[PDB]
């Protein structure tokens, strides 16, 4: 009811329907430290929130005063608890309290306390129908906004809701290709439905990978995908990768396709393969390439790499 | 000269193979402010710390704060740790009459439920618990460690732990990896670790490791600097490092690190940011001391696994507010958390050691070297020690009998 913008905002000390109360102001002690200079407004919702809090007065009017104690500081989860504990007690409507989230969550999706209040309300109406479009339109202003992704992934495996998933993630990769989120969505998604071990998914999807390193060899996510759904069956298992990759290499190379072909190299080392001694000559000239040349960031990390094949792969 | 200078620094520059998404048209935007920065330093022909500015900037904020910061009400004992913290970086020793009313505050802030809240009265949380423990061990008297009440402590996080091993960040809250590692940060420096407090919790945090190496913040979740912090230290203070893969782990920090920028960024395929210069150059201490207790030869004896000088180079001429305090990259306003962090990172990239190596690299005058900080803790390695040793004179409660 009275707007905090409102040109006929009155302080809540000088309201009629609070005069039974006393306000409790903070105590900051004798010196503080870390002391805020809150503005009027603020101090005088918050000396209220307290006179409530303390009594532990299940109002109609707490509730109220909540609101506006959360606009000055969406962050306070004292608040936010409280809220909840008035939610139930005032046995109060769901439906509204979702819209009322959804437009604060809109306005600071960058906010643990709120997504969190979100959840626990969806948790009381067991109730996901709003979840997945209300996420994506968030998704749509921030594409990588961690908690909508959080709050996705955790929707989707309560209500089991799997049979979009893909669908979506196809369509995020196709507007930004680098959404590293949209990557571990889709490992996230394809982990959880089918698995990697089918063939016929392992190969659509290495196949799938590959045409995306072509497309835009640079990208990272990518090759961080393609390693992290390929590496654990072992690489050398798949022999023809070593060649494919080779041949990208003169039109399609990237310090991160060099990287691949050492972590190949180790593979087929672990592996005992043939030419131990070609290998390893390899896969060290090319941590040297990285060291030196290619990819100096990670000096230290390419020089270490280099050290422990020689250490390990010898005599 | 300074590595960012050098002419085939250039040769670092995104190429984004003619394609163009939101994604490298943020980075490009970056890095040709980045360039900008780069460019003003050679113009004239020089790397400085301007730890003067910075203190005016704590010293002042650790007393009073405008209505600007309204929206920190909730997270005041952070603001303690994060300007005490920066402070013990810069060798500034902290008066007893601001000790003692950070102390007597911190008190305000505690609850009887145990643990503290964001302020006096707030209800307790994890994340100010975490904070405040830290402010009160860097400070380091007897007052200080006193303000604990650790039995309550204790309670209070039982009271968190969930069945599968995971922490609630506050009652009626949320998990994710942090309430782990305050936890756990929190658990040890005060000696109230039990048999069960931590049982499940290595097998949790292990399961946030995911496809990339990385951690994420939970299960499913993407690989995160902030929440891979916390896990590994989790571990290291518990011990159980070799749940996760560490080979992973360090293939991933490592490549967190920007070719162009000198900085990290906290997830793949985002922008750099200073404060990642501690929760993700922090992983390189952490692993080291892992893979060095796992017998591992290759380990360098001088220099942590990133680019040392170049994470210096970006902190020093990107993440310095000529005000005073430090930023998240240029363009970026001042803030306590960033001066904290930025600050953690570069006394991190200075300070190798390791078993008995000792190795340190300075950027720019010499000056600028900070004081060391523990990796796992962030607050310096005395204040660990001093604190551990006082409570370990203390039964875990009980007992005792
Ligand atoms: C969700 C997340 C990052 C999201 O980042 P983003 O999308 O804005 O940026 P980026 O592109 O990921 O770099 C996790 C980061 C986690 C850590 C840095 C680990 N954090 C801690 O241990 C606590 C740091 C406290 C930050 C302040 S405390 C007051 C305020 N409240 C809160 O919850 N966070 C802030
Ligand atoms: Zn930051």
């Amino acid at each position: 009811f009275l707007s905090l913008d409102s040109p006929t905002y009155v302080l809540y000390r000088d309201r009629a329907e609070w005069a039974d109360i006393d306000p409790v102001p903070q105590n900051d002690g004798p010196s503080p430290v870390v002391q805020i200079i809150y503005s009027e407004k603020f101090r005088d919702v918050y000396d209220y929130f307290r006179a409530v809090l303390q009594r532990d007065e299940r109002s109609e009017r707490a509730f109220k005063l909540t609101r506006d104690a959360i606009e000055l500081n969406a962050a306070n989860y004292t608040v936010w608890h409280f809220r909840r504990v008035l939610l139930r007690s005032l046995q109060k409507d769901l439906q509204e309290e979702m819209n009322y989230i959804i437009a604060i969550i809109e306005e600071q999706p960058k906010n643990y306390q709120v997504w969190h209040h979100r959840r626990v309300l969806v948790e009381w109406l067991k109730d996901p129908s709003q979840e997945l479009e209300f996420i994506a339109d968030i998704l749509n202003q921030d594409a990588k906004n961690y908690h909508a992704w959080q709050h996705r992934q955790w929707v989707i495996q309560e209500f089991r809701l799997w049979d979009n998933e893909l669908q979506y993630v196809d369509q995020l990769l196709k507007e930004d290709v680098r959404n590293n989120s949209v990557w571990n969505q889709r490992h996230f998604v394809i982990s959880n439905t089918t698995g990697y071990s089918d063939r016929a998914v392992l190969e659509r999807e290495v196949q799938y990978t590959l045409e995306m390193i072509k497309l835009v060899p640079h990208n990272e996510s990518a090759w961080n995908y393609l390693k992290g759904i390929l590496q654990d069956r072992g690489l050398s298992r798949y022999p023809n990768l070593l060649n494919q990759l080779l041949d990208l290499q003169p039109s399609h190379s990237s310090p991160y396709l060099i990287a691949f072909l050492v972590d190949i190299y180790e593979d087929m080392l672990e592996n005992q393969c043939d030419n131990k001694e070609d290998i390893l000559n390899k896969a060290l000239e090319l941590c040297e390439i990285l060291a030196k040349e290619k990819d100096t960031i990670r000096k230290e990390y390419w020089r270490y790499i280099g050290r422990s094949l020689q250490s390990k792969h010898s005599r | 000269p300074l590595y960012s200078l050098r002419p085939e620094h250039a040769r670092e520059r995104l190429q984004d193979d003619s394609v163009e998404t939101v994604t490298s048209i943020e980075q490009a935007k970056v890095e040709e402010k980045i360039q900008e920065v780069f460019s003003s330093y050679k113009f004239n022909h020089r790397l400085v710390l301007q730890r003067e500015k910075h203190f005016h900037y704590l010293k002042r904020g650790l007393r009073q704060l405008t209505d600007a910061y309204e929206c920190l009400d909730a997270s005041r004992p952070w603001l303690c740790y994060w300007i005490l913290h920066s402070l013990e970086l810069l060798d500034e020793p902290i008066p007893q009459i601001v000790a003692t009313d950070v102390c007597q505050f911190l008190e305000l802030c505690q609850s009887p439920d145990g643990g503290f809240g964001g302020g006096p009265g707030q209800y307790p949380h994890l994340a100010p618990t975490y904070a405040a423990v830290n402010a009160l061990c860097i400070i380091g008297t007897e007052e200080a460690y006193n303000v604990i009440n650790r039995e309550k402590l204790l309670q209070y996080l039982y009271s968190l732990k969930q069945p599968d091993g995971s922490f609630l960040m506050h009652v009626g809250g949320e998990v994710d990896v942090r309430s782990a590692y305050c936890a756990a940060s929190v658990a040890s420096l005060t000696n109230i670790i039990t048999p069960d407090l931590f049982e499940g919790t290595a097998e949790w945090i292990a399961r946030c490791q995911n496809w990339e190496g990385g951690i994420g913040g939970v299960p499913g979740m993407e690989a995160h600097g902030g929440y891979t912090f916390c896990g590994l230290a989790a571990l290291v203070i518990l011990k159980k490092e070799r749940s996760l893969n560490l080979k992973s782990l360090l293939q991933w920090v490592t490549s967190r690190q920007m070719r162009f920028e000198g900085g990290f960024q906290g997830r793949c395929n985002k922008l750099v940011d200073g404060c990642y210069s501690f929760w993700q150059a922090g992983l390189l201490p952490l692993l080291h001391r892992a893979l060095h207790a796992q017998g591992d030869p290759a380990l360098s004896m001088s220099h942590w696994m990133f680019h040392q000088q170049a994470l210096q180079e970006y902190i020093l001429m990107c993440c310095q507010c000529p005000a005073g305090g430090l930023l998240d990259k240029p363009g970026k306003s001042r803030d306590f958390y960033h001066t904290c962090y930025c600050l953690s990172g570069l006394s991190i990239a200075q300070h190798f050691g390791s078993g008995a190596m000792l190795h340190d690299v300075v950027m720019g005058v010499p000056e600028n070297v900070l004081q060391p900080t523990h990796p796992v803790y962030n607050i310096g390695p005395d204040k660990v020690i001093q604190a551990t040793t006082h409570f370990l004179q203390k039964p875990v409660p009980g007992f005792e009998e």
